[PDB]
RNA sequence: UUAAACCGGCGUGUGGC
DNA sequence: TATCCGCTCACAATGCCACACGCGCTGCTCGGCC
DNA sequence: CGAGCAGCTACTTGTGAGCGGATA
């Protein structure tokens, strides 16, 4: 409804977030992370760590 | 059944897919095509 | 998983494990070897049925100049199907005890 | 007679296997034994209204049947022409046309 | 039969009907659904049921016939249009056919219409060969459209003082700019009355977006002619559905050489809608409007106009001012200069109890001469000349006690003498 | 042939022509779309087309063949331009070019021009080696161009009051500020028609942008010469396409030594579509303005100017006020600054049915010498001198009482003698 | 109607035994 | 008109385990029953 | 308008049986 776009718009931009869809490690392997590595799509904004 | 040939969420166009699908929508498509031919009068060699 | 559905097909078809089981059960079952049921089933070839004053076999296949050429000789009481449903009615004519 | 022969081909360029045919009857100035190819995939919507006006204007089996009284060099002439999935008829390879009835029908189904 | 032919009636009825008919209790599932569970069951007695309906094209290409007594929306007998008839004679949207339908089979949806008999009352023949709307060549109101009854009535006045104020006629484009609580609806309700009862020749078709169901129910069976409505029961989706269905009939009927008068309340419900439905582009207006959510009401708006070879559509589109926020009073202004009759309504002298209260300064008509005769127009002039120099009130209170002293606005003018 | 040869005339004839080309039923689709189908069929009786039309580049490089009658916009006969035309001869926006054109074949778009034969109504010659507008040198208006028509029509003196008021020549850029319910429209059309009748050797170029479709029609077909327009059924980018496509139109004919008067209503408008089709540059100015908003549209304004060397572009664009918004008049302020050449319209005398109400007395001319000979700028000088001391509704009255007890100007002036 | 609790299909290549 | 001789096709080829990767682009035509 | 179709190998070897076939 026009009143839940207008208010989801007004509170920034969130909406269903509630997705995890979120990268762990794996059962089992442990480790320590030494780099990352991030590719950003020509147009997308890059973030600060990039 | 669809449980035995599943479309699991593969992302973008790219789709993981079964085997037997891809013959079920030629042999679907192929009969769809017969039923309509033989409506529109088709030459006999046609729809041979 | 139990429920399933079906394809209502407008034309007939052969089942393969029927016809090229070396040895097969449809051409053992009409005394026909194999290359004439499979020159019959592609259209490159016909096959006729209830003969009765006509001058051919039953059983026997024809090809488009047969046909051509037979067709002027009996025109109503000549039966030719071609495909799946000449299979059928000769299935559905054929006795058993007999 | 120039019969009507029907042979499938290579789908999806259809239109193009014709315009390609014909070059190559006109390469060679085929048009003595040949005649047009009739692809009457003329199902001619135009419903142009608001929110959609891409309309369907094409729909016929990918057969592009040829007019044309058949001989050896010129059924190896529609072969020669890429895109000849298959010259359709019963036969070992020389087949015969449909008949004047069909004939009628694909008039028909040309002015519909 | 006919759809609307068991559709006058009252459920009662369709019940009764039903119950000839020997079916399951009908009065469980809804009217309309008694109606298509009754033409289902006339259908099985072995006849082919007779449709009609106004199309509405998918994008798939078939079409529906919508139903009158239905408001133009999706119901269970929305007639199935093949797409061969849009092959055969390309009926767009708004065309109302009459023809032959069969029963759905199962596993199908609706009625199936199988030949055209009636093409917008008219010949098949003249739906293929026929010059379009947007085709035409738009132009002025060159016949009066007169206004009072006749009678005398109380609110006869309402109608004298728009042909005092600025006069309307056919083809015009009217916009009526008031705020809550003034007196739209008994105004358009009069004016309705009165194109009918002076005027039966030309086509009224009334119309209602977003209102009270009981104001739906109070317009439908008072006017005469059909009562297309969509209340706030519907979304902006169907809102829009049934304007764009009721504009593309005036259209078609327009084409079909037909007068059409369309008096629409409210257009700032429709545009809230409009804006409601279209894709953001990424910014915003002044007052919280999309860029290009204006389009597509100017385009429905500017369907309003008088054409050379025959037929006219006249929109009367209320506007709505003093709602608090800006976006409203945008709509009005970006329909200010789009349309060319402007009609003013006072909602401070209307708190004052003092009706019909209209705004005769800012009222006015665009090539008004062609409104009215000569030495009515020059009357007019002298008359608008008389009512400037005094004040608002006093123009207002003169209006009011000096026409109900009269009974016809002919006669006005022969007691001012 | 040629597509506006196939134009001028209605549908009807269009149908006939079709029909003698043996087609589907071409009453079906739109009479431009008639006109696509006809051209087509035309082609495939083995001849090639003569087609023209102004270019329109996009950012492929390749051109749109825009037609008169279209509107200068997108249309099944706009002619496709291959890029190589642009590397021989570089035409730019607004270059009419004609010549030979064939068929789309299929999964094509539209028709493709071959060869040109005709550009700008010269020899293609000059088209490569020609000296650019924006290099141009700008100046002031040295040849007169009177405006009365001669023979002392009700109406002429809306020409003659303008000869009394400020001259209007060559080069110029004009301003009209009025307010809605003004006198703009029968003003600007007796002003082209007086341009066309007295002055026959300019080019006229009638511009109206957003107005109602009626008035388009009324304005097509009354005055001599072309008459392009856009009504709000256009949004603002159709808005902005046909502007700037009639303003390179107006640049290349002043290349070509062609005097070009656009004679646009309202600017106004004009820049309310500038300011929608402007990215947003994160604030905003004292109205709702863009800080950018106006590059484009000042551009496009002081597009006109006199040159040294051959033609003239002489803009009459109407300013809006009494909107009840800041923004608009925002513009009108924007705009007072660029125009050398005002002319303001009075509303309070309008509402009095005084008509033609012009203010006198903030109407001017910069260099206003070079408008006018020795002694009439003496008599000017005084008649104005006689206007100033009384008051604005003596003034007015005094105008129309004694220019309607005359017939001419320099009769009006040995009359006052 | 209400309350409580819970919610790898295919091919390919490599290597090893 | 029966009996070997040779042509032609189907069917099959250890089992596990571990790791890793790649399963495409764009134009046309057909399907139309929310 | 969406979806589906489509256009841009040659050394495996054995074992076995069914089907011409050719030859008296
Ligand atoms: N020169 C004139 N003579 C007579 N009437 C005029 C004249 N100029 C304007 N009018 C009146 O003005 C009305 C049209 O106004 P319009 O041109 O639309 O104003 P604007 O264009 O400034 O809004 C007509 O009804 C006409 O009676
Ligand atoms: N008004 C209305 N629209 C419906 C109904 N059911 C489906 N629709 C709409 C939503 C779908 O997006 C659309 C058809 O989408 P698609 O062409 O399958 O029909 C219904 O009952 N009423
Ligand atoms: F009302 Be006018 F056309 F500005
Ligand atoms: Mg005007």
């Amino acid at each position: 409804t026009p009143e839940e776009k207008l208010l989801r718009a007004i509170f920034g931009e969130k909406a269903s977030d509630v997705k995890d869809s979120s990268l762990r490690v794996p059962n089992g392997v442990s480790g320590t992370v030494i780099d990352v590595q991030v590719f950003t799509r020509d147009g997308v904004e890059k973030d600060k760590r990039a | 059944p669809p449980d035995l040939r599943p479309l699991v969420p593969l992302d973008g166009g790219r789709f993981a897919t079964s085997d037997l699908n891809d013959l079920y929508r030629r042999v679907i498509n192929r009969n769809n095509r017969l039923k309509r031919l033989l409506d529109l009068a088709a030459p006999d060699i046609i729809v041979r | 998983r139990e429920r399933m559905g079906h394809i209502e097909l407008a034309s007939p078809t052969a089942h393969i494990w029927f016809l090229k089981s070396l040895p097969s059960r449809i051409g053992l079952l009409l005394d026909m070897p194999l290359r004439d049921i499979e020159r019959v089933l592609y259209f490159e070839s016909y096959v006729v049925i209830e003969g009765g004053m006509t001058n051919l076999e039953r059983q026997q296949i024809l090809t488009e100049e047969q046909y051509l050429d037979a067709l002027e000789e009996f025109g109503d009481e000549f039966d030719a199907k071609m495909g799946a449903e000449a299979i059928q009615a000769l299935l559905k004519s054929m006795d058993l005890e007999q | 007679k120039k019969r009507w022969y029907v042979v499938q081909a290579f789908s999806g360029f259809e239109g193009r296997v014709a315009t390609s045919l014909r070059e190559h009857i006109k390469l060679h100035n085929m048009e003595d034994l040949f005649g047009e190819v009739m692809v009457p995939t003329e199902e001619v919507v135009e419903i142009r209204g608001g929110q959609r006006r891409k309309s369907e204007r094409k729909f016929f089996p990918g057969y592009v049947l040829v007019q044309m009284v058949m001989n050896d060099a010129s059924w190896h002439l529609v072969r020669s022409v890429p895109r000849v999935m298959g010259f359709i008829g019963g036969t070992s390879d020389r087949p015969a046309p449909i008949s004047d009835k069909e004939v009628d029908a694909i008039m028909n189904r040309l002015q519909q | 039969m006919n759809l609307t032919e068991l559709k006058n009636t009252p459920v009662s009825e369709l019940i009764t009907l039903g119950e000839n008919m020997g079916l399951e209790n009908l009065a469980r599932m809804r009217k309309q659904d008694i109606i298509f569970a009754i033409l289902k069951q006339h259908a099985k007695s072995g006849e082919d049921i007779f449709g009609d309906g106004v199309l509405e094209i998918l994008q798939d290409g078939f079409g529906f016939l919508r139903s009158a007594d239905s408001s133009y929306l999706a119901g269970p007998d929305d007639i199935y249009v093949s797409p061969s008839q849009i092959r055969r004679f390309n009926l767009r949207t708004g065309d109302t056919i009459s023809g032959k339908i069969r029963p759905p089979k199962e596993g199908e949806r609706y009625f199936a219409l199988l030949k055209v008999n009636e093409v917008n009352f008219d010949k098949p023949e003249n739906a293929r060969n026929k010059i379009l709307f947007e085709n035409l060549t738009p132009l002025h109101a060159n016949s009066r459209l007169r206004m009072e009854r006749g009678n005398g009535s109380t609110e006869d006045l309402t109608a004298r003082v728009l042909d005092l104020a600025s006069p309307i006629g056919r083809g015009q484009r009217g916009l009526i700019v008031a705020p809550p609580k003034a007196g739209k609806t008994m105004l358009l309700q009069n004016i309705a009355q009165s194109i009918a009862y002076n005027h039966p020749d030309c086509v009224l078709m009334v119309l209602l977006i977003d209102e009270r169901p009981e104001e739906v129910t109070e317009m439908q069976r008072l006017v005469k002619g059909e009562v297309v409505a969509s209340t706030f029961d519907e979304p902006a989706s169907r809102h829009v559905q049934v304007a764009e269905m009721v504009i593309e009939k005036a259209k078609r009927l327009v084409e079909h050489k037909k007068d059409v008068i369309i008096l629409l309340d409210s257009i700032t419900r429709l545009a809230r809608a409009y804006n409601t439905v279209v894709p953001a582009s990424g910014k915003v207006l002044t007052g919280g409007v999309d860029a290009n959510a204006l389009h597509r009401p100017k385009r429905f708006f500017g369907a309003a106009r008088n054409v050379e070879e025959g037929g006219s559509l006249t929109i009367i589109a209320t506007a709505l001012i003093d709602t608090g926020s800006k976006m409203d009073e945008v709509i009005y202004e970006e329909f200010k200069g789009t349309g060319n009759m402007e009609l003013h309504l006072s909602r401070k002298i209307a708190e004052k109890r003092v009706f019909p209260a209209i705004d005769y300064n800012r009222s006015g008509t665009r090539k008004e001469e062609l409104l009215t005769t000569q030495e009515e127009l020059q009357k007019m002039w002298i008359l608008r000349k008389i009512i400037h120099p005094m004040g608002e009130i006093d123009a207002m209170e003169f209006l009011i006690n000096k026409l109900a002293m009269t009974k016809t606005n002919d006669d006005f003018f022969e007691m001012m003498k």
